[PDB]
RNA sequence: UCUCAUGGAGAGUUCGAUCCUGGCUCAGGAUGAACGCUGGCGGCAUGCUUAACACAUGCAAGUCGGACGGGAAGUGGUGUUUCCAGUGGCGGACGGGUGAGUAACGCGUAAGAACCUGCCCUUGGGAGGGGAACAACAGCUGGAAACGGCUGCUAAUACCCCGUAGGCUGAGAAGCAAAAGGAGGAAUCCGCCCGAGGAGGGGCUCGCGUCUGAUUAGCUAGUUGGUGAGGUAAUAGCUUACCAAGGCGAUGAUCAGUAGCUGGUCCGAGAGGAUGAUCAGCCACACUGGGACUGAGACACGGCCCAGACUCCUACGGGAGGCAGCAGUGGGGAAUUUUCCGCAAUGGGCGAAAGCCUGACGGAGCAAUGCCGCGUGGAGGCAGAAGGCCCACGGGUCGUGAACUUCUUUUCCCGGAGAAGAAGCAAUGACGGUAUCCGGGGAAUAAGCAUCGGCUAACUCUGUGCCAGCAGCCGCGGUAAGACAGAGGAUGCAAGCGUUAUCCGGAAUGAUUGGGCGUAAAGCGUCUGUAGGUGGCUUUUUAAGUCCGCCGUCAAAUCCCAGGGCUCAACCCUGGACAG
């Protein structure tokens, strides 16, 4: 407002908060899940969502959510995890990239198969 | 370059003042004009300068940790005394 | 004997005789 | 010493030289104190601008092989 | 990079486009179901108008977008200098003096090397023609072959005056830059030049 | 209706509706990017961001026999010529790598005065007479090795003395100081010593600009100044003794935290925000700390000494070593390449030259990492048939699409010829028989990936039934789902297409340009007042701002404009300039 006052340093921005603090910096992160198992989705959206707790590499360890239709992951398992965030858990930011690592490719997906890490059908 | 005109606030020392230059300048965001205000060690010879006074500062060799800076009679300033009233 | 560093052990050498002189 | 030579531009197969006076101990592309001459083998293009070559020859600067042969050619030498 | 798909259909959606395809559409026969989307958004407009440009000079999208950038670089109106930009194109002046049946055909003839510009070969189809500047035939019985029955057995004279032709070595010349009623094809390119405000 | 402008877009979400304040979310660009699916080619770039964590192997700095004494290869022998440890000479302080430390005159910019300077120019004078050593070598000897120990021996451009000196000390008187020869048959050449200049490279000093924190408020005693003695290439608390009590600080000292800085890069309508890879300049570092020595130049990456930590060899008594040089291995990690070729070009080092050495550099290879170009066919093709899908069973649609007929050969394949790059005596090309050019086959060798509820371009059907699942936000899904999964269809981009991460935008959402404070977040409870900021009219002065002209500079590369060159473009090159 008053000059005066600007020039007392009044104006200063508000950074940038990371979605994704755990990945730090990073486009994926390998980890290995400690448990596997199903939450109960926020109301009123209910169904049985499959998400696995991961350690990682940065130390951290967090949950995150598993897409696709079924998975053969179990604990002691390296997968690859990515960022973006599930509206309907509460605390799930995370997703794990299926196809790599330790998580097959969804089987028997025909459509957006560059999503679930499914090879071309011949 | 052009040299500094200040005044002297601390005359105590021997062969030495400390004087306080004012400068204005257009601060880099808000172009408004702010004084900023520094202080110098200044080497004197002879003691002629006594506090609250106008002097002119002059560059020259190291003298000291500090005073780079010669004292020196001031360069031009308008006349405070009388004038005729036309 | 074949003996292969010129810099390293001559300038060595060198910079002792030059010192005590 | 102050050095006049060639500053090596131009892309990968396809060479243009700067024709440079610029201390000896610099890098070979490094910065320096005047550009003087242009050169290049393939468009067969060289031409030099004179009085800055004798300001700097007189002043105790030394050529470099095919520096010094490029100003032979010009008859940059005989004016010296 | 070139666009193999079918013609006919992107002529049905679009519009007319010359440089496409000289056999006009069916009846449509859309009159059955009687589908449409309803009206059109004013984005749906618009990205047509560009679609009708790309797909009537044989031009890739990030190719139009550097055309754009260029277009806002030069001084004067921007729609304008575009469309005089898509317009020198080679395969397209190629296309223009009727040395070939349409831009596919004229593409094909430039990247095989079947002509000359200014007595040198360029196979490129984006090569920028400039004033004062000569198309020929490379002199060898098959390129003469294919110029000669595209030009005679096709009747059109339109010759948009910055282009000449002469008949016996077929020497084209481009005269000047065109002019914007000269233009190939019925366009506002103010539509195009708002589609690419956000590029 | 001259001149200026080539530039500023919105959408959903609080409600039963509305208007508003307000956040969240999306559409755009950009990567040193990674991951998924897919992948034909060429052009120019790019390629350990994390662990400045460890390093096996090989190579990255030498040269001079025209400074010198030797000995070893030959030859018939000191006519010829080679190599070589050693002493000396210059070079190893440049080039290469990395960003840990550093909030500082470290960097950018502009000034200054008390300095230094091998090689290179320009110039003024000189090079008399002696002597003594030390390696090498020899003999004896200790060591597993590394490397040594005694006694002899010898040359020099290597060491020491004397004579002379336009210099140094000093008020002066006076005092003091130098040399080296080697080539050639001679002319002459390359050197040497002392001055005096020049240019370039360095050392200092100062103005200005140079991150966040007040839940960091006092800090500093060689600290801030003075003299006297010392010291430095030179000014200086650089050092030391004595005298004085200053110096910095609420305009943020000190302390803590982060960070190499700048040309620039990305974004922005602009004002300005974020960042500092490649490329260019500067600083700083070289296993962790500390010293000096040599030298014109270092407190020295591939030198020395010590301590420390760690690795190796050892016949166990002792030694050896420092990839943040090029490649390469381990390890960490989502992630980043060959233990390649060559001195031919340019640049360095040494040399009288011949020439030698150059993992600087020039090139190749690997990788869609990125930007750019081209291709995967062109023209015709009954409106008849097979098939998928939709269908009120009439038909619609995949669809001129394919099949099919002709034309063409960029790319593919098989043969031929084949550069410039090389610089003025010929010779000499790693790339490479590559770029390009001529012939012969033949549509032949080559299309995927997202999306289709709204923003947002593109829709229907079967399968499922608050399940399985989707989702960037709103939110879909409980029997006919345009929002899930499948199919067909369409749309968008295209050798790429998507997802995640990072930054600016949109955001007027930290507001100078550009916001607010009666009730939405927001006026100290009310005064008095110190610093601080603004301050009535008239005349004069000055000229600090302000304004105009001229000069210096703000490196080149980048951005902008104008041409030129690789077939075009990307890229490269020349010339020039607004800003500020
Ligand atoms: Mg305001
Ligand atoms: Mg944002
Ligand atoms: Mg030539
Ligand atoms: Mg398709
Ligand atoms: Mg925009
Ligand atoms: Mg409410
Ligand atoms: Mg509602
Ligand atoms: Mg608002
Ligand atoms: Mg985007
Ligand atoms: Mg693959
Ligand atoms: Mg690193
Ligand atoms: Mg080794
Ligand atoms: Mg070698
Ligand atoms: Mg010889
Ligand atoms: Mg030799
Ligand atoms: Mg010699
Ligand atoms: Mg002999
Ligand atoms: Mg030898
Ligand atoms: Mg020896
Ligand atoms: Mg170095
Ligand atoms: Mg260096
Ligand atoms: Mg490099
Ligand atoms: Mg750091
Ligand atoms: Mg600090
Ligand atoms: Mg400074
Ligand atoms: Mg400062
Ligand atoms: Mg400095
Ligand atoms: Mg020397
Ligand atoms: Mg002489
Ligand atoms: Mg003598
Ligand atoms: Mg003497
Ligand atoms: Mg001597
Ligand atoms: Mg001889
Ligand atoms: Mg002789
Ligand atoms: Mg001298
Ligand atoms: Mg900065
Ligand atoms: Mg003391
Ligand atoms: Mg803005
Ligand atoms: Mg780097
Ligand atoms: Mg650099
Ligand atoms: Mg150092
Ligand atoms: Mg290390
Ligand atoms: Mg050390
Ligand atoms: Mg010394
Ligand atoms: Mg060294
Ligand atoms: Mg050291
Ligand atoms: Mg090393
Ligand atoms: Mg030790
Ligand atoms: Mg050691
Ligand atoms: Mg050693
Ligand atoms: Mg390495
Ligand atoms: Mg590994
Ligand atoms: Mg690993
Ligand atoms: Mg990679
Ligand atoms: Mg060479
Ligand atoms: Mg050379
Ligand atoms: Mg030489
Ligand atoms: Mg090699
Ligand atoms: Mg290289
Ligand atoms: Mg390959
Ligand atoms: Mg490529
Ligand atoms: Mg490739
Ligand atoms: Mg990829
Ligand atoms: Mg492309
Ligand atoms: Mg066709
Ligand atoms: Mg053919
Ligand atoms: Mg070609
Ligand atoms: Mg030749
Ligand atoms: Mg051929
Ligand atoms: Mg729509
Ligand atoms: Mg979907
Ligand atoms: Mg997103
Ligand atoms: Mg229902
Ligand atoms: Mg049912
Ligand atoms: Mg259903
Ligand atoms: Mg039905
Ligand atoms: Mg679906
Ligand atoms: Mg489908
Ligand atoms: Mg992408
Ligand atoms: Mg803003
Ligand atoms: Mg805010
Ligand atoms: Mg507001
Ligand atoms: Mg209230
Ligand atoms: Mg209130
Ligand atoms: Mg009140
Ligand atoms: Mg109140
Ligand atoms: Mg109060
Ligand atoms: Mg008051
Ligand atoms: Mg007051
Ligand atoms: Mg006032
Ligand atoms: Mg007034
Ligand atoms: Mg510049
Ligand atoms: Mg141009
Ligand atoms: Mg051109
Ligand atoms: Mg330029
Ligand atoms: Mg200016």
């Amino acid at each position: 407002p008053t000059i005066k006052q600007l020039i007392r340093n009044t104006r200063q921005p508000i950074r940038n908060v990371t979605k994704s603090p755990a990945l730090r910096g990073c486009p994926q992160r390998r980890g290995t899940c400690t448990r596997v198992y199903t939450i109960t989705p926020k109301k009123p959206n209910s169904a049985l969502r499959k998400v696995a707790r991961v350690r990682l590499t940065s130390g951290f360890e967090i949950t995150a959510y598993i897409p696709g239709i079924g998975h053969n992951l179990q604990e002691h398992s390296v997968v690859l995890v990515r960022g973006g965030r599930v509206k309907d858990l509460p605390g799930v930011r995370y997703h794990i990239v299926r196809g790599t690592l330790d998580a097959v490719g969804v089987k028997d997906r025909q459509q957006g198969r560059s999503k679930y890490g499914v090879k071309k059908p011949k | 370059m052009r040299s500094m005109q200040g005044k002297v606030i601390c005359a105590t020392n021997d062969k030495t003042v400390n004087v306080e230059v004012v400068r204005l300048a257009p601060h880099p965001k808000y172009k408004r004009r702010v004084r900023k205000k520094k202080k110098y060690q200044a080497h004197d010879p002879d003691n002629q300068f006594k506090v609250g006074d106008w002097v002119q500062l002059d560059k020259c060799r190291p003298i000291s940790k500090t005073k780079t800076f010669l004292a020196v009679a001031p360069e031009g300033r308008q006349s405070s005394a009388t004038r005729p009233k036309p | 004997t074949l003996k292969k560093a010129d810099s390293a052990a001559k300038r060595t050498r060198q910079a002792e005789t030059r010192r005590l002189r | 010493m102050v050095k006049l030579r060639l500053k090596r531009c131009g892309r990968k197969q396809r060479a243009v030289y700067r024709i440079v006076a610029i201390d000896v101990r610099s890098r070979r592309e490094g910065r320096d104190l005047q550009k003087v001459g242009f050169y290049d083998p393939i468009k067969s293009q060289t031409y030099l601008n004179v009085p800055a070559i004798l300001d700097f020859l007189e002043k105790g600067a030394q050529p470099t092989e095919t520096v010094y042969d490029i100003l032979k050619r010009a008859e940059v030498f005989k004016e010296f | 990079s070139r666009y193999r798909g079918p013609r006919f259909k992107k002529i049905r959606r679009l519009g007319a486009l010359p440089g496409l395809t000289n056999k006009r559409p069916r009846a449509g026969s859309d009159l059955r179901n009687q589908s449409r989307s309803g009206k059109r958004s004013q984005y749906r407009i618009r990205l047509e108008e560009k679609q009708k440009l790309r797909f009537h000079y044989g031009i890739t999208e990030r190719q139009l977008l550097k055309y754009v950038r260029i277009a806002r670089k030069a001084k004067g109106s921007t729609g304008q200098v575009l469309l005089q930009l898509l317009e020198m194109r080679l395969d397209n002046i190629l296309f223009r003096l009727g040395m070939a049946p349409t831009i596919p055909g004229a593409r094909q003839l430039v990247n095989h090397r079947h002509i000359l510009v200014n007595g040198r070969i360029v196979d490129i189809p984006s090569y920028r023609c400039k004033p004062q500047d000569t198309i020929m035939a490379r002199d060898e019985q098959k390129s003469i072959a294919l110029i000669q029955n595209s030009l005679d057995l096709s009747p059109r004279e339109e010759l948009p005056k910055h282009l000449t032709l002469n008949p016996f070595p077929y020497k084209g010349l481009v005269n000047q830059i065109i002019d914007s009623k000269w233009v190939g094809l019925k366009i506002n390119e103010l539509l195009v030049v708002e589609y690419y405000s956000r590029q």
